[PDB]
């Protein structure tokens, strides 16, 4: 050759050059070379990267100046630069102020613009895979009060392991109150480890609770203060109801009883108390769910369930609920099950008699089909004059003001007792965690805490703040501003109920007028997950509500593609669909463009849809990307296009929380449960396969609410080292047992977490090396887990979401129009946010489809950065696990 | 084996006269349903004999409409006479792809011409009248119309031509 | 709408009309309708399709003749028909002389021109896949003649049976002409099917051989004449060597012996005779490979090798070849081992004494660094003027003429014992089976034939034009024409003479002038193969003796790449490469694509190669194209691409044999050889899983070579009625073992033809189903089936193949050259006939990439249409199977 | 490459250079068998 090499760049600068020997060091790493002839910038030692800057007026300012903004519009000659790791040099410039040009945004080739414009860098010759890159001790006191409400015994379990690691001796207060202002070893008993074995099981409380007449005066208030500091206990724990709370916040003000009758007093001077909800009711103000809510909801829905089970004309059903001062019970179980009317404390009739409302609401219902009439009544059933209707004065408006022959279901005791459900175990135990923290965190400064929920969020919330705020809305109702009360409650309270009213009013004039209603389609893409059905009944009977024509595409887009599969949806055919499990509609794994995006997009022009509804698991997540990618093509997909996650697994990125999760969690946590209650009747060990494919989310979840020792995941694997170390565990766990509780044990491990190390593979190696002291067994229930009738809560949830994504496509169709009406549509930013994912993150938002696929998602093979390491880290330390 | 007529395809060298015969057949009745232009996203399924821009418009079928008493909108393939087949079933089928070649190289237009069917023959007449130019006939052809193309109208291969409702069978 | 449906399309004719009216009616299926108001084209009856012809000069004959034309480049207004499968219809019009455009030629849209140009036809509205296509008698006497040759029990074994099928009695001729004129019971035994039991494995003849004294005159003559028809014997098949036959011919020219002394003379007319060459020798003419030839080859390599397995300074090595009359023995053997001098009759010293040459050719070696010297003495080792040249007259010109220490090692007997070779006894077999046909097809007015192999197909030659022939070559060798002798051999036997002193010739001035000479590369794709070695070995051997460079391209495309793998090759470092096992380049199974195309090509013109040898299977073919298709990108891939397959498998479209499948065949012959011998030890079969992969090939010949009673391949896959099928017959056959030879059972089984019956699963179900009367075990040998040292017949192969390939390279490089220099290549025919696959094909052949890519291949997952199918339906018949 | 799009575009390399072998016929260029040729995790120096 006789272009041999690449000596050096050479740049001219106008007259000031500066700016530029700025950028090139700093930016680029370059240096200034030693002692300069007139007032060369080199890299490296052992290289050969020069740049010269010569200040000859042979560039001038005018045109350098115009050159840079005509840049700005995403040609020119430039010098490219071979630089390892790009995305590093891309992050720096763009932070910097400098825009940057590149392939993928993974990326291959950057290109910047400084003084001296355009100058490249490549990440290599010719195209291949890039260039390397180079180079404190206080003793706890835990309580439970009022009544038995699901997941006391997970919460105090957790308490007393949380507080022993945490390396402090912990007291269970028997008797609550009671057991506080009588004291001494009879109700203040010191817990070990091994003494809350299995309480995850346990209904009601072991501990016990007992309303103390003392305590509410002084005289006890004082007795218990004492019984403290007699026992040595730093901290006090309460789990219980409303008064159980304030009458724990009153004693934390009078606290200050010094009473002379002084080492005692020096050290035991501030009371470390902290509150956690133990009620069915959900009454309480600052959080979304108290402990044994759902649990109470679930036997609620379960009962109704069974009645809905059957045939017939002239028949009423009344459902008496337990629940005192909420309507949240009411509300929830009438939207879960689709109750014709409920009697509920906070929305009593206003403008006509509740016996008049009542029998038009009834009344309208049986007129248009549905024969099977369910009544809810709430325990605070309430008048406007705040007089409280009974079971019985509802059974007679339907026995005689309408022809039925109604029959009352009473639930009693069975909505406090029972196991705690998959959420009040695995919130119970993560409150009980904090608890701990937070007394122990702790300081007199420091507002005295209660752990709440926040959208699916641990928090801690001032007691005073809450315990206030319970009163405002008891006041509101006692007041009769009931309108007022309804707001004052939590957001997704008052959320719910306009959901209910919305979904439960087809038979009423649409609320939109004319111009502004659409033409709605849902579909459903993946495997089934409960609340599909739920997800499509709620949209559609909300369509009607506001005037929208909604339409379902039966059998996701092979059926669009191939056969035409869009379908009315009438109100008397989706009757039931919200307690259905699967997808009544019809769903499959069948991509876009697996199926004909052509045709998908045709049919989306034929029956000119305003807006889609996707509810499905990653698929449906594919789905959404195809079909926003193809809008370019097509303008009849220039339309909002909204997914809301349907997942056993909760692979979908844009949520914390896929419908059916919990159906499937509590399905598998009860299987779990007969499994380790076998164990517990043979020194016997379980390997439990747990499904949700590349997905750990379930595993994690059902270790925590089952109690299993281990849980083996995708994201970590299975290293030989972990397994023989877990192994050592599991010998050392049962030469223990010898005095302990049987309660049995399980290892939970997810199909992907190994792919020589399976289920069967593991079992057979404990035996091996278990040496005739213990044995294994398998336990392999297979992709049966999705589960049938889905659980109150994804019913819910899906209600909620399903009116998001209706309440987003009315927003966003207007802004859809301009770009379906015109062809050159250059695929803007207004655009691409129409095409978005609904999700629960921290606070419920629509995640546009771009940075979810682009950017936070395993695209390819694996279907999946996930959220739940700290849960995982909790399950391991209350089932005493090393990990390497 | 043919069973019908796909579709027509009309190509053009000229930009100005590609926009305005687009802009004629939207005012026609015609939905773009799909567009091309010179970006590597764009799907390609048609492009020879290549081009620098295409639509592709449809004159959608005709179907039995539903009542709600609201306004009407059309039904779903629950009308009257769907006969589900192995692909989609069995409703009066019109779709015309307007292709446009480069600056250079492309043939000159040839005599033929398409007769389309209407139910609305003279609704269609009065659009034409309010829009452009209305030919007189010759052999079923009940009139003609032109832009740089020239097209044919009468009735399909059925006796008559608009009751898009139809009578439910016994 | 408006514009509601489509009617009918109106054409216009000028003045004549009448040729589209043929067109549209033969072409497109319509018709003319009834009485014509004029002098309306509809296609059928339920339908609406129309088109309309008017005879109005509206349309001119000029314009249209010039538009016709016009289009004859490969724009207008166009319309499209919905026509279900468009592949019958672009056949239609091709061949009936219209041109067609389409998408993939697989196919979506057709496009054809009328006197009404522009007729489009399309397969569905927008794009998904397409619409679904609518709607005789004579008892037979067997004979051996001459020296023991490998595979005469084969061939044997193969007359008895296929005689036996066609329904005749077969007679087997004890001790050749001996037998057949003595005569009687005592040599002409009636033989059954159960009789040629595993004769497969056995060595030499069972039958026996024999010179017959009397039969050379009319006085035995007559006497075996007389023996034929008192046997009844209609027809005579003699497997023998060139006398053996030449004797069998002149006794066909005197049967007319009706010497009185009618019946029998009415009957036994005419002689109805076959003959097969079953020599070692390979010494007739009509034939290219004679049984036994490719197994005394291979006992005489076996030899060399174990020589060559060793140290040492002052060494020659004498190996003694049976073989009187021909060199092909002597040539084989030494390009095979690459011998520094061999003595054949064909080839003796012309120009100087043979001690002179042979002292010359030694000295050369031994000077470049060659230590271990071996020379080849044939029998028929001779000088110009006709004198032998004994091994003892060769060992004193080493031992006095050089100082070299001559250890001579004779294999006598050695190269006639042994079983036969798979080559052998798969060909033996064939011949055995035509034999019959042929003998049974023949007619007084047919030559008498004789079964000849022609590249690797079983042909019939005539016997007088075969004896005339080989007599020829000695009359040319007796009258000192040796050249003359060389070129009357068959084309293997000139193409393998140039073929060696070509290779065994780097020590003398290149043959091709400074102008003509290449930079020639070479590269290994896909698994280990033998021959892969041999193919480099001569390749660059025969490069260097052209006066070319020749590279080695190190681990494939992956090295290259990555890491700049191009390597020389050094005649010294290469020494014993063509005896070597696998790949010493280095082969991987890394494509072009996934490893650096622009690497690749950047390398291809740093290093300006001007062609390219690829050896490998399936990856090395999908590299072809890969390189091909890029050459649009890069000039540097605008050079003849060559592709010799190598694959144990046989999987690669363009031969019918590819490199390494002997190799593997041999050495899975040989496996099986001894599981049937441990079954025959015990009522017990085996179930052998076969490599391969997705090609059924190795399985098809292993069961043909070996006797196996089932083979089950990826091509037919395993049902459940042919398993229940084929357990009974192995029920029935063990139940029928009762008196026969127990020679053992086989069924192999490709692991690709059941994913779920596999071999394990296979065999249980015989243990089941066999309800004790006999067991099954499996064999599963892995994926070693590969061999180390290559067989003779690989080494031989992979040596013509690399220089037809370097061949190809020199005399299309001059063409390739002008798309090299030049931009704007648009891809013509002239230059992708230079990306081309060296095949076997009935022919020797090179076969454009692009037709066995599109065409003849499986490209997808499957990676492989069969030719075997006829050695299947043999293979069947010879051990009883009835398929479904 | 193709941005910044474009219609045509022709890559050129004078390429570096190397340790010409003699093999006496006429002069071709070396391998990476050459003098100072340090092999790395990628092509080497
Ligand atoms: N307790 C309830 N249970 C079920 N649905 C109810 C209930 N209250 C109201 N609705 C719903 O709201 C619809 C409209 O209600 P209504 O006709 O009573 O007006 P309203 O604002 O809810 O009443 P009010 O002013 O008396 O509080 C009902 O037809 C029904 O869909
Ligand atoms: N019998 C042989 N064995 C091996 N290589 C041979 C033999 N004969 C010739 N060659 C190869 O051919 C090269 C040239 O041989 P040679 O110079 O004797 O010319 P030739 O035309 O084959 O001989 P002649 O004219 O005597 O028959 C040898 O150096 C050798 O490499």
């Amino acid at each position: 050759s006789l272009f041999n090499g690449t000596s050096f760049i050479t740049l001219f600068a106008p007259n000031s050059l500066q700016a530029s020997i700025d950028f090139y060091t700093n930016f680029l790493g370059f240096a200034i070379r030693k002692n300069s002839n007139q007032k060369l910038q080199l890299e490296e030692d052992q290289n050969n990267v020069s740049i010269q800057l010569i200040l000859d007026p042979e560039h001038a300012a005018s045109v350098s100046q115009i050159d840079q903004n005509i840049r700005n519009l995403t040609i020119q000659s430039n010098i490219a630069f071979k630089s390892s790791s790009l995305s590093k040099l891309v992050k720096l410039l763009k932070d910097g102020g400098h825009p940057v040009q590149q392939s993928p945004n993974e990326i291959s080739p950057f290109e910047v613009y400084t003084v001296d414009p355009l100058g490249s860098l490549i990440g290599f010759g010719f195209k291949n895979p890039f260039a390397v890159n180079e180079r404190v001790r206080k003793t706890i006191g835990v309580m439970t009060s009022g009544g038995d409400s699901p997941g006391m015994n997970p919460f105090v379990r957790a308490v007393v392991r949380a507080g022993i690691y945490k390396g402090c001796k912990v007291f269970c207060i028997h008797e609550g109150y009671e057991g506080l202002v009588r004291g001494g070893e009879k109700y203040i008993k010191e817990t070990q480890w091994h003494d809350v074995r299995g309480w995850l099981v346990e209904g009601g409380t072991n501990i016990g609770t007992a309303r103390c007449k003392e305590f509410r005066e002084r005289s006890g208030r004082l007795k218990a203060c004492k019984n403290m500091i007699d026992m040595g206990i730093d901290a006090l724990i309460v789990c219980g109801g409303d008064g159980s709370l304030t009458g724990a916040d009153r004693f934390r003000s009078e606290w200050p009883s010094l009473i002379e009758e002084q080492q005692q007093f020096n050290t035991h001077q501030n009371l470390n108390i902290c509150g956690a909800v133990g009620s069915i009711d959900n009454d309480m103000s600052s959080t979304d769910a108290t402990i044994g809510a759902f649990s109470s909801l679930d036997r609620i829905c379960r009962a109704i369930d069974y009645i809905d089970a059957t045939a017939s004309h002239s028949r009423a059903f009344i459902v008496e609920v337990m629940g005192r001062h909420c309507g949240w019970l009411g509300l929830l179980a009438g939207l879960a099950t689709s109750a014709d009317y409920i009697l509920i404390p906070e929305k009593p009739a206003s403008s006509r008699e509740w016996q008049d409302q009542m029998c038009d609401i009834v009344g309208k219902h049986r007129a248009r089909g549905k024969r099977k009439t369910i009544v809810i009544v709430a325990e605070g059933a309430i008048s406007n004059d705040l007089s409280p209707i009974s079971c019985d004065q509802v059974k007679d408006v339907l026995v005689n003001r309408l022809g039925l022959d109604t029959r009352v279901t009473t639930l009693g005791h069975v909505q406090r007792g029972g196991t705690a459900v998959a959420f009040d175990r695995i919130y119970a135990t993560l409150q009980g965690v904090e608890a701990v923290n937070a007394v122990l965190e702790c300081d007199a400064d420091t507002p005295s805490p209660m752990i709440a929920i926040k959208e699916d969020q641990i928090t801690r919330v001032p007691l005073v703040d809450a315990v206030e705020l319970t009163q405002q809305v008891a006041k509101s109702i006692e007041s009769r501003n009931f309108k007022k009360a309804i707001s004052l409650r939590d957001s997704e309270f008052v959320e719910h109920m306009k959901n209910f009213i919305s979904t439960n009013s087809d038979h009423v004039p649409p609320s939109l007028p004319l111009e502004k209603r659409k033409k709605i389609a849902i579909i459903n893409v993946g495997a089934p997950a409960g609340g599909m059905n739920s997800a499509v009944y709620s949209m559609a009977t909300y369509c009607m509500s506001r005037g929208h024509v909604p339409y379902a595409i039966h059998n996701g887009f092979s059926g669009l593609a191939r056969h035409e599969s869009v379908r009315s949806i009438n109100w008397l055919d989706i009757e039931g669909w919200g307690s259905l499990g699967g997808s009544e509609i019809g769903t499959n794994r069948t991509l876009p463009n697996d199926a004909d995006i052509g045709m998908i997009a045709y049919f989306f022009e034929k029956y000119g849809f305003d807006g889609l509804i996707l509810v499905g698991g990653f698929e449906a997540f594919i789905s959404l990307h195809q079909l926003e990618r193809a809008r370019i093509n097509y303008p009849s997909l220039r339309i909002p296009l909204v997914l809301i996650p349907a997942t056993i697994s909760n692979n979908v990125p844009g949520t914390e929380y896929s419908l059916g999760s919990d159906t499937c969690l509590n399905s598998f946590m009860e299987y779990c449960d007969v499994i380790k209650q076998s164990a517990a009747a043979t020194n016997r060990v379980f390997v439990v396969e747990v499904q949700g494919g590349n997905s750990g989310y379930i595993a994690t979840h059902a270790q925590l609410a089952c109690g299993a020792q281990i849980s083996y995941v995708p994201e970590e694997g299975i290293s030989l080292a972990q397994l023989e170390m877990d192994i050592n565990s599991l010998k050392e766990s049962f030469a223990n047992d010898q005095g302990k509780t049987k309660s049995g044990r399980l290892i939970l491990k997810s199909e992907n977490a190994s792919k020589v190390l399976t289920t069967e593979v593991i079992s057979t190696i404990i035996d091996d090396e278990a040496s005739g002291r213990f044995d294994s067994k398998t336990a392999i229930p297979g992709h049966v887990q999705q589960g049938g009738i889905p659980s109150p809560m994804d019913r819910v949830r899906a209600s909620r979401f399903a009116i998001r994504a209706v309440s987003f496509i009315e927003r966003h169709s207007d802004r859809c129009q301009t770009f379906k009406n015109s062809i050159s549509f250059r695929q803007t930013d207004e655009i691409t946010s129409t095409a978005v994912v609904l999700g629960i993150h921290k606070q419920l938002r629509f995640t546009p489809i771009r940075q979810l696929y682009d950017f936070e998602s395993d695209v390819p093979r694996r279907m999946r950065n996930i959220f739940w390491s700290n849960v995982r880290e909790i399950s391991d330390m209350l089932s005493g696990r090393t990990s390497l | 084996s043919i069973s019908d007529l796909s579709f027509t395809s009309f190509v053009t060298n000229d930009d100005n006269l590609f926009e305005e015969t687009f802009n004629f057949y939207t005012k026609l009745g015609f939905h773009a349903t799909r567009s091309y232009v010179k970006n590597r996203s764009d799907f390609e399924l048609t492009g020879i004999s290549d081009s620098i821009k295409e639509i592709w418009l449809e004159s959608f079928p005709l179907s039995e409409v539903v009542e709600a008493g609201r306004e009407l909108r059309k039904p779903l393939q629950e009308s009257v006479g769907y006969e589900s087949e192995a692909l989609l079933g069995y409703p009066y089928q019109g779709g015309v792809v307007i292709k446009l070649r480069l600056s250079n190289e492309k043939n000159n237009d040839l005599p033929g011409e398409v007769t389309f069917f209407t139910a609305s023959i003279d609704k269609l007449k009065a659009k034409l009248i309010e829009i452009g130019a209305e030919i007189i006939p010759s052999k079923l052809v009940e009139f003609s119309t032109r832009d740089p193309m020239g097209d044919v109208i009468s009735f399909s291969s059925y006796p008559s031509l608009s009751k898009k409702i139809t009578s439910p069978d016994f």
